[PDB]
């Protein structure tokens, strides 16, 4: 419920960011990180009592975030980071 | 005669004096170009707070021309230097009277803001971004002078803050006013609005570029930069470094360089103030090690009896000039 | 022999300490002989500074020990402060997202601003502001069960505000239809509740920190004595989409003498400020009519107004401008001939018409608005008839 929003937002700012400075390229890696979570949404909401295998999805949704982690730490580097450190921040103090 | 003259205080006035002292005007010529200069670039801010937007460009040029300036006024050459002192009075003459053709008086909202940015990024690193910045403040350009050219022995922030303050570079009082301002942009004057606005767009440019300076735990920034100036007293003092020694190796080693009366105060207002540099995370912690560092160096620096360094070389040239007139009469 | 006497007065560590242990122990009027020691500090400095006009190989250097002396004492200020921190929240509360989507943590807020509720009287129209806004975070967070309980206290402390005051009262359209607040504030206050029971919203947080735009400078100027804190690296992405909301506010483009719609006031700006111009060295052939002053102060004063003015008012001073210089032009030689001016004028006046137009053309849904406006005084009724029977 969150998180698909807070992406967008930060979208927002980064096109706002693209009017008065050089960065409009880290959003291409936002949509991608976006449609994959459908791709799990699907199977979990897919359920109407549970699954065994719903374990090993859970395993590639939690080292996907954790991926997820370095590559926004990576656009964070050359790049605006404040807009990444938030939903970093929330991640983390969300794992 | 020692009996009399004989201080207690301040003694290693001269230690100071040797290693914190810029390069300054060497001659009274030169220092009364220097005033010129001074008294020419404090009218210019009268001009300054009264120019538009669009205006920011020749401006730019104008504090680097100082910059030109102040540094060929240390060069000591005085020739071509009252010639363009005139050109920059007839430019900046020209452009105080098109001031007075001005029907719509350009006032100056996020000025406040804008001086509250500079007070946060007020660092010999990143004056481009002071320089970009400045025509939309309120600030003396005599002080961003000393920055793309560093004539300061100290934090150069403490030359804003005082007026006639400390709290929005450990606050976000700054982006509070905004909102205030923000809102209140409306109910006012369109002769303020294609002027306003223009401020609002650089203020976003402005902000983005100097975002990383603001989230540094300031209070971790002064303590580090405190350490800095702190370490070097004592390599001074006595030689070496405390990033490579204990406490109390240095302790007994001022005796080794040093009298006994200003070791004291070496012990007694300067090591503890650093233990409590070392143990600062509060900021009563910083103000405590920071107030006794003050005190500190009022005591080695303040003779009880009068005392100026330049004064001995001052004196030894007329000694020199003394015997070598009664050598020649002989 | 000025040094000497300056630190004799007023930097002894005999008279520092008494400040240091003020400080310290939480004493009295210690924050102004702080300001006698900065107004001092600047009468020696400023005399030096000004003074000599020679040296400052060490008066630079000596100022770089006083300053920081007054650092220290402004650091430990700036820690007494937080001695008082009768509100641990500080503004910019609901203006990050991170402080939103936590639900235990806008939670632990709302019992930390349960005394400024029950504080301030009556009438004070700025409380009532916030209880507002922590409805539709209800509907932010799509119906959480935990946050039932500061939906239901928060209605019930506004019911009792509005209840408290009718204990007390015991004790050109409508300008032409006069001539045969709180209204506002309650209808807020209902659609609010309204819409939290629609379907959904797909919620966004650049619609909520835009009223935490609100909230926070209502937050920040009437209360005082808050919580003080270090700027964030969330918070930004608040005010810099909030100033590119309002910086295209005046460039972005349905209402008619209420409205105020900026992209023609500008418009109007411009096309008379070529004008005045145009007059004020026309002014200089000719040196003097009232004609012509006369216009030229409604051109200026006209361009004095507000940018919240509806406009036909603006509409009526433009036309008073428009027949003076029309009588003018028709008067003075062809030399002038400001047609290009009068055309663009004209044509602005006409489009204008259309929107005054518009507003004629549906006319009813603004009606069926101020029936709407009665929700206020309904809503209070109806829970004061409905929720109280279980409570």
């Amino acid at each position: 419920k969150w998180l698909p929003s807070l992406l967008d937002y930060a979208a927002q700012t980064l096109s706002v960011i693209s009017k008065y400075s050089a960065t409009s390229e880290q959003q291409k890696i936002l949509l991608d990180a976006k449609s994959t979570l459908s791709s799990f949404f699907v199977h979990f909401n897919s359920s109407r009592i549970f699954d065994s295998s719903f374990i090993e999805s859970y395993s590639r949704f939690e080292l996907f975030i954790n991926e997820l982690l370095k590559k926004l730490e990576n656009a964070k580097e050359t790049g605006n980071a404040f807009v990444f450190d938030i939903i970093i921040e929330w991640i983390k103090a969300n794992k | 005669f020692t009996d009399v003259l004989q201080l207690s205080r301040g003694h290693s006035i001269t230690l100071l004096w040797d290693i914190f002292r810029k390069n300054y005007p060497t001659t009274s010529n030169s220092w009364l170009a220097f005033e010129k200069l001074i008294n020419l670039s404090e009218k210019f801010d009268k001009v300054r707070l009264l120019q538009f937007s669009e205006s920011y460009n020749s401006i730019k040029d104008l504090m680097d021309v100082f910059r030109l300036l102040n540094d060929d006024v240390l060069n000591n050459k005085l020739s071509e230097f009252n010639l363009l002192l005139s050109k920059l009075e007839d430019g900046i003459n020209e452009l105080e009277l098109i001031s007075n053709k001005f029907l719509n008086k350009r006032k100056h909202y996020f000025a406040d803001e804008f001086d509250n940015l500079i007070r946060y990024t007020f660092s010999v690193d990143t004056a481009e971004l002071i320089k970009e910045l400045a025509p939309a403040s309120s600030l003396a350009t005599q002080k961003l002078t000393k920055l793309i050219t560093n004539k300061y022995n100290y934090p150069p922030i403490f030359d804003v803050l005082w007026t006639e303050f400390t709290s929005t570079i450990f606050s976000s009082q700054f982006l509070e006013d905004v909102v205030r301002k923000s809102n209140n942009l409306k109910s006012f004057s369109g002769n303020q609005i294609k002027q306003s606005i223009s401020d609002a767009e650089l203020l976003l440019s402005s902000t983005i570029k100097c975002s990383p300076n603001l989230l540094k735990s300031q209070m971790e920034y002064y303590k580090n930069m405190l350490l800095s100036w702190l370490r070097k007293v004592i390599d001074i003092h006595v030689g070496g470094d405390c990033l490579k020694l204990t406490l109390k190796e240095l302790c007994s080693l001022i005796e080794e360089k040093t009298a006994s009366e200003t070791r004291v105060t070496f012990a007694e207002y300067i090591f503890p103030a650093l233990d409590l540099a070392e143990s600062s995370k509060s900021l009563e912690e910083l103000g405590e090690a920071w107030i006794t560092f003050g005190t500190g160096l009022l005591l080695l620096f303040v003779p009880d009896s009068p005392y100026d360094p330049a004064i001995h070389d001052y004196v030894l040239y007329d000694l020199f000039l003394k015997t070598k007139t009664f050598s020649q009469n002989l | 022999d000025e040094w000497m006497a300056f630190l004799s007065s007023t930097m002894s560590s005999r008279q520092i300490k008494e400040l240091v242990s003020s400080y310290k122990c939480n004493s009295d009027q210690s924050d102004r002989r702080l300001e006698m020691l900065q107004q001092n500090s600047a009468h020696f400095l400023n005399r030096l500074e000004s003074g000599y006009s020679k040296f400052a190989d060490l008066n630079d250097i000596l100022a770089g020990y006083i300053y920081s002396i007054n650092f220290g004492f402004d650091l430990l200020k700036l820690q007494k402060s937080k001695d008082r921190a009768s509100f641990q929240i500080s503004p910019l509360w609901s203006m990050d997202p991170i402080n939103i989507s936590c639900a235990e943590n806008v939670l632990s807020a709302y019992h930390e601003l349960s005394r400024f509720f029950k504080k301030g009287d009556m009438e004070d129209t700025s409380i009532e502001k916030v209880l507002m806004y922590f409805l539709t975070l209800f509907k932010f967070h799509k119906r959480d069960t935990n946050l039932l309980e500061i939906f239901e206290a928060a209605l019930y402390t506004l019911y009792s505000r509005w209840s408290v005051r009718r204990f007390r009262q015991e004790q050109y359209e409508a300008d032409f239809r006069k001539l045969f607040n709180l209204d506002d504030i309650y209808f807020k206050l209902a659609d609010t509740y309204i819409s939290v029971f629609d379907k959904d919203h797909d919620a966004n947080f650049s619609s909520e920190l835009k009223s935490g735009a609100i909230i926070t400078t209502i937050l920040s100027e009437d209360l005082k004595n808050t919580r003080i804190e270090e700027l964030k690296s969330g918070s930004l992405s608040a005010v810099i989409n909030t100033l590119d909301a309002e910086t295209q506010s005046f460039k972005n483009t349905i209402d008619f003498y209420h409205d105020f719609s900026i992209p023609e006031f500008q418009k109007a700006g411009d096309i008379i400020e070529t004008v005045l111009k145009s007059v004020l060295k026309l002014l200089k052939q000719w040196p003097e009519h009232a004609t012509l002053k006369e216009l030229y102060r409604v051109s200026q004063e006209f361009l004095n107004y507000p940018i919240k003015t509806p406009l036909a008012r603006q509409l009526q001073k433009i036309e008073q401008i428009y027949t003076y210089l029309a009588e003018w032009e028709k008067y003075a030689s062809s030399e002038v001939s400001l047609n290009n001016t009068v055309k663009l004028i004209t044509d602005l006046i006409v489009s204008w018409r259309k929107l005054e137009l518009r507003t004629w053309k549906g006319l009813f849904n603004s009606e069926d608005a101020k029936t709407r406006k009665s929700i206020g005084k309904w809503w209070f009724y109806l829970y004061e008839s409905i929720v109280i029977s279980n409570f």
